[PDB]
C-alpha cells in the first residue's frame, strides 16, 4: 500500500506534518534522506543561541500515555555542524492518518536546528554512537522499516517529488510511485554504500564541457545545495566564474555574480545511461543583499541536495538497494501505484 | 543546511 505525504517547501528544507504520542501531537519536521533518526523538539527544550526551535511543533512526552523511555542518550551532529541531543524513547507515530506503534524516536532537549528531523535513510546510518567511537544503544527499526513491518507499505521504498523551485509543496510517497511526474523511464541505479544513499555520478557537463567524476553522490533531501570535493568543485568554479570566499575561520563558500547568465543547463550523468538536467537558475542563490551564493560548494563529501533533486523524480528502494531516477515532469496529474 |  502507499502513503502520500505533503512536503512544505520551507526554502532551505522540505518538511512534513507528523504526529507523535497517544494524543497525536503534530510536529512539522524536515524530511531527510541523509539521516536515519526521527527526533522531535521537546516542549521544554532549550534552543541554541539565535535559533527559533519551538515554532514548528513540540512534543510533551508526559502527556502521551504510550511514551516509553529507553534509558539511553541521544546525540547527533549534522554535516553543517548543527547538533541535537536528548534521550531515546518509543511512541506512536502517525503519518497522514496511518499510525505505527512503538516507533523509536529521540526526545530532544537541546538543539541548534530550527525544527525536528525525520531521518528516513538506512538503519546503518543511525546516530547511535558517542565521541569515544562506542555504540551506546543498538541500531533499530527506523520509520520506513516500521511502516513495512507493521503492514503499512509492502517494501521499504519511497518516491521523492520536491517539485519546482517556485512550488509551495511537493510530495513524498512511502511505498508508492507517481508515474505521471517524470519523462522517460525510471532507471534503477545501484546504491554504492551500505550506509549512505549514494549512487555513482560519472560526470558533470557544465557550460557545455564535460568534467569526469566517477564517485558516489549522496542524494540528500536534507541538503539545500550541491557539494563536491574541493579539487573538483574548483575545476567547476573556474568554468562557471564562481569565487571562493573565506566566510569564517574554517569555512569557505563559493559566491557568484547575481547577474550571471543562467540560461544554460548543468547535466549530471549516472549509470545505465541515465541523465538529469538542472536549469542554471539553481546555481545562483540570492542572499537578499546584492550578493549570491553559487549552488555548488566544497566539501570532502559529495552531496546532490535540493537544487539537484528538484529536477529528478526518485524512487528510493532501501530493500533492493537501488535508487531509480528520471527527469522530473512538473504536473498535478497523478498516476499512483504501490511498490 | 546539510543534514549525517
Amino acid at each position: 500500500d502507499s502513503i502520500s505525504l505533503s512536503l512544505i517547501n520551507e526554502g532551505p528544507s522540505y518538511a512534513s506534518k507528523v504526529s507523535v504520542g497517544s494524543n497525536k501531537q503534530q510536529q512539522t519536521v524536515i524530511i531527510d534522506t541523509g539521516s536515519s533518526d526521527f527526533w522531535v523538539v521537546d516542549s521544554n527544550a532549550q534552543c541554541g543561541k539565535g535559533v527559533d526551535c519551538k515554532s514548528s511543533g513540540t512534543f510533551t512526552p508526559s502527556s502521551s500515555s504510550s511514551y516509553k523511555n529507553l534509558g539511553a542518550a541521544f546525540t547527533i551532529r549534522y554535516g553543517d555542524g548543527s547538533t541535537s541531543q536528548g534521550t531515546w524513547g518509543k511512541d506512536t507515530v502517525t503519518i497522514n492518518g496511518v499510525s505505527i506503534t512503538g516507533q523509536q524516536i529521540a526526545d530532544v532537549t537541546q538543539t541548534s536546528v530550527d525544527q525536528g528531523i525525520l531521518g528516513i535513510g538506512y538503519t546503518s546510518n543511525e546516530a547511535v554512537y558517542d565521541t569515544s567511537g562506542r555504540q551506546t544503544t543498538p541500531n533499530y527499526d527506523n520509520v520506513p522499516v516500521t511502516l513495512k513491518k507493521q503492514g503499512k507499505i509492502r517494501t521499504n521504498a519511497y518516491s521523492l517529488y520536491l517539485n519546482s523551485p517556485s512550488a509551495e509543496t511537493g510530495t513524498i510517497i512511502f511505498g508508492g510511485v507517481d508515474n505521471a511526474k517524470y519523462s522517460g523511464k525510471l532507471v534503477a541505479e545501484q546504491v554504492t554504500s551500505s550506509q549512505a544513499l549514494t549512487i555513482s555520478l560519472a560526470s558533470v557537463n557544465l557550460k557545455g564541457s564535460s568534467f569526469s567524476f566517477g564517485d558516489g553522490a549522496l542524494l540528500d533531501s536534507g541538503t539545500t545545495l550541491t557539494y563536491f570535493p574541493s579539487d573538483f568543485a574548483a575545476q567547476l568554479a573556474d568554468k562557471a566564474g564562481a569565487r571562493l570566499v573565506q566566510v569564517a575561520r574554517d569555512q569557505y563558500l563559493y559566491f557568484i555574480d547575481c547577474n550571471t547568465d543562467t540560461s544554460g543547463t548543468t547535466v549530471f550523468n549516472f549509470g545505465n545511461g541515465a541523465k538529469i538536467t538542472v536549469p542554471n537558475t539553481e546555481y545562483v542563490y540570492q542572499n537578499g543583499d546584492g550578493t549570491c551564493l553559487w549552488g555548488i560548494q566544497p566539501s570532502d563529501d559529495t552531496i546532490l541536495g535540493d537544487n539537484f533533486l528538484r529536477h529528478a523524480y526518485l524512487l528510493y528502494n532501501l530493500d533492493a538497494n537501488t535508487i531509480s531516477i528520471a527527469q522530473v515532469k512538473y504536473t498535478t496529474d497523478s498516476s499512483i501505484s504501490a511498490v | 543546511v546539510v543534514f549525517a
